[PDB]
């Protein structure tokens, strides 16, 4: 129960949290991390040129609100059934699996964020570029 | 028993009462003893034990808040009075729990002693059915007990009338859970027909209008003429369904809106709607 | 009821006493199938499915009243049924059902 | 609210799923009875209804398709939008019963346990005194 | 409320367990025991082969296995109509009722376990011999 | 303790309960989904799981407490058991993949002996690999 008063009142105490959830471990997918619950409050500070790389909020804001809306739409997959989908919401669907396949899970693996910006630039190709909201143009041209 | 009044004579007030309806029954009267309510006698009561220190328990009442009131309706009953003759007290408690919690005291209490409960239901009042009695959570042990007044001096069928009646209210409880879930489209018609006459049970039977001059009371002798109108409306349902007749076309019966008025019938008329019921289905018989 | 097949079949049709009606295209047969509509008395359109191959779409495009004919395409054209028209239709009704593109 | 939405709430809930369930393997009984009046049907369309195209000879046709259209007729079109009818229903009604299940138990989460940092407090105010 | 703590604490003291369920009292179902909510905790140690009869427990479980299925199958009923149950179904929606209005009432009248096996087998002939799961062969043709 | 098996008993025993467990969880959704579209529907490949997923379930995971025999299984005989299930189950998906019916598969004869070697007291038990390679052979023979 993460509303208990003790794992509750730690929240405030922390610049990053990584929340493992034990459905996504009952998935196979592992690390467990639930993406729409783990949150970087001091991430903002540690991130850009000179850090890491001029894409990386841009690479993080995509991924979490396609890995959102692919995790949402598991959910309308079993309302509707999977053939009732449009094109291009199997494509988030898709991108959902893709995030936990190859972007949560590592097989014990030391990657630099050069590594590991590339795998999400990757998986981002899967996305219709013209669904790429969350991602400057610049970006888009410089990088994917 | 008024607010300002102390916890000691609102306390003492259910003995007070009780004491002058045991000596009325004494003369060979029948006495009703109506208490409005233990709820608040029970919080008076409270006040006054805190007040004493006693150590307080469950809602912080008392410990001895189960065996004072069992003793106070175990002075209840017929008896056969000091120089022979028969007289009675009958009580009618009021329960008031602290707020829908339906828990202590007034209540949990109490429905341990009491052996009938008339269940008033907020939602079968905003719904407009008279009584709001729900004849799903009430209860009386006494049914058996009086049965044969009943088959003796009304109606020789009043017992399997009610029974009858009742496993009718019971499936279509059953029934409206189901419908819950999966919805009512997928009704048979012998399901149909079920609510449709387990609705004028509800309609035409259990709500009473309690300020219409007619309806305000419900003779012995009316009570099993409407029922016997209701029951063989049923019997006629369920028959002419078994015969492939739409439930759409009973629905609609004309009878129906009869029946619907029979309990503002201060006359018999009402019984003539058993032989109007059966001639409109054989009416329903020839149409097919 | 009305047929609506390619022109010779729906000559005879005709002569065995059938409402068979000739088309060529999805296109003109759609046309057939709102001219039927508005013309009011047909309970049921069989429709070659040569002629029908998106009978959804086809209702959306009648559009109009009002009651409508059930509309249903039914095999085509000669070199499509010297296949099995049948081992796929059932490929896609077992899926459609279950979900599972089940390795037939 | 508090005690009695405890038990109704949830038998709403199992026993009213129980029932969802058993509407499930009633629609795959229909599946099994369904599928197999729809190849059959199949069978004689492709039929002698070519045996219209080396085509009196005027019904080996409408004979044909009287057989060949009736058939598939019922079969084909009232057999099925009817059938992946029967079956595509009742299924998005066991979503119901679950996603909404999940309901329940949040709801129920919420305070049989709740109920009880409570019975207890009070306990603790004069229980403490 | 079988959840409170006296009922609840009561359950592990006992051999056999008779639970009435109000619900069942109000279809007209009496004796209004709950047929799954009853445990013989105990009911094995007092059956069987010099205590009462060699086939009680098969009785006992095609008993209740058989009003259990007929109870569900009034569900069904309601659900497509008595005309659409099948040949094998009725069968068993029927006993239902024959398990209610002969071995469940008693117009009081002291039974011994020999009348009790007697009524219960006269019932289950109402239902195929084909269809008698939990009763082993060598009790059919002794008892049937 | 994987490597204790591994050094004592069989250099392959966490593989093999690994492939035998991944096997038990395949059958628990393939069932799931049977609950729900039917049988009916299932390709070879899905049939040949489920029928190797029962074998591991009729002839490994159930145990008789009260035989002599199987009431007590020796670690050399639990692995000796694994590998004729699941060679039985890679000749099975390998027959499959050639086009063999898995009603040929279903009854073929060396089954019912791997359904009783939990019976046998006896490494008789590692032959019928053998015995399942031959036989599959004369399965590979008529086609």
């Amino acid at each position: 129960d993460r509303t208990h008063p003790i794992p509750d009142l730690t929240g405030y105490i922390t610049e990053g949290q990584i929340q493992l959830s034990r459905e996504l471990h009952r998935k196979g997918i592992y690390p467990p991390i639930d993406p729409l619950p783990s949150l970087s409050r001091l991430m903002n500070n540690g991130v850009g040129k000179g850090k890491t790389r001029e894409d990386h909020k841009q690479v993080s804001d995509q991924l979490y609100s396609a890995y959102a809306n692919g995790v949402d739409i598991r959910k309308l997959v079993a309302i509707i059934g999977e053939d009732a989908l449009t094109e291009n919401d199997r494509r988030y669907l898709q991108f959902a699996d893709a995030f936990e396949r190859f972007f949560i899970n590592q097989g014990q693996q030391n990657r630099s964020i050069e590594e590991s910006l590339q795998i999400a630039w990757a998986l981002l190709s899967m996305l219709p570029q013209g669904e790429l909201k969350r991602i400057s143009k610049d970006h888009i041209g410089k990088y994917y | 028993n008024t607010s300002n009044m102390p916890v000691a004579a609102r306390e003492a007030s259910i003995y007070v009462g009780v004491t002058i309806a045991e000596y009325f029954r004494d003369q060979g009267f029948s006495v009703a003893l109506m208490a409005d309510s233990t709820s608040r006698w029970a919080e008076a009561l409270r006040e006054i034990s805190s007040r004493l220190e006693e150590m307080p328990a469950e809602e912080g009442y008392p410990p001895y808040l189960a065996a004072r009131l069992a003793a106070f309706y175990e002075r209840a009953g017929k008896v056969i009075t000091l120089g022979g003759e028969e007289g009675a007290v009958t009580i009618v408690g009021a329960v008031s729990p602290p707020g829908g919690d339906m828990s202590e005291p007034v209540t949990q209490s109490t429905l341990r002693i009491v052996g009938a409960f008339w269940r008033l239901d907020a939602s079968l009042a905003f719904r407009r059915h008279f009584p709001a009695i729900n004849w799903n959570g009430s209860y009386s042990l006494f049914t058996s007990a009086l049965d044969p007044w009943y088959r003796e001096n009304v109606a020789e069928d009043y017992p399997e009338l009610r029974d009858a009646i009742s496993e009718l209210l019971q499936r279509e409880a059953g029934l409206q859970e189901i419908v819950q879930l999966v919805g009512p489209d997928a009704l048979q018609d012998a399901e149909r027909l079920v609510i449709e006459v387990g609705r004028i049970i509800r309609e035409d039977f259990l709500q009473q209008n309690a300020y219409h001059e007619v309806d305000a009371y419900c003779s012995m002798k009316k009570a099993y003429g409407i029922m016997k109108m209701i029951l063989a409306f049923y019997k006629e349902a369920e028959a002419a369904i078994k015969r492939g007749v739409s439930i759409d076309e009973i629905l609609q019966l004309p009878v129906l809106e009869r029946i619907g008025r029979a309990r503002y019938v201060s006359e018999e008329e009402f019984p003539a709607y058993f032989e109007e019921a059966m001639k409109e289905i054989q009416g329903a018989f020839k149409a097919l | 009821m009305a047929v609506i097949a390619d022109p010779e079949t729906a000559q005879g049709f005709r002569l065995a006493g059938l409402e068979g009606y000739g088309a060529s295209s999805a296109e003109e047969a759609q046309s057939l199938l709102e001219t039927l509509v508005e013309r009011g008395g047909y309970a049921l359109v069989a429709v070659d499915e040569a002629l029908l191959p998106d009978p959804e779409r086809a209702v959306e495009r009648l559009m109009r009243g009002r009651d409508l004919p059930v509309l249903l395409p039914i095999a085509g054209l000669k070199e499509a049924f010297q296949g099995h028209d049948v081992e796929g239709y059932m490929r896609e009704l077992v899926r459609k059902t279950i979900g599972f593109d089940i390795k037939l | 609210m508090s005690q009695v939405s405890p038990t109704r709430m949830n038998l709403l809930q199992r026993r009213g799923q129980l029932r969802l369930a058993q509407k499930g393997v009633d629609l795959l009984k229909k599946k099994r009875d369904a599928l197999v009046a729809e190849f059959f049907g199949l069978v004689r369309e492709a039929m002698e209804a070519r045996k219209a195209l080396d085509q009196r000879y005027a019904e080996a046709l409408i004979r044909v398709a009287n057989t060949e259209t009736r058939l598939k007729k019922i079969g084909e079109e009232i057999k099925k939008t009817t059938r992946r009818v029967n079956a595509l229903e009742q299924v998005v009604i066991p979503g119901i019963r679950a996603q909404i299940r999940f309901i329940q138990q949040v709801l129920e989460q919420r305070e049989r346990e709740d109920t009880f940092r409570l019975k207890r407090i009070k306990g603790k105010i004069e229980a403490r005194e």
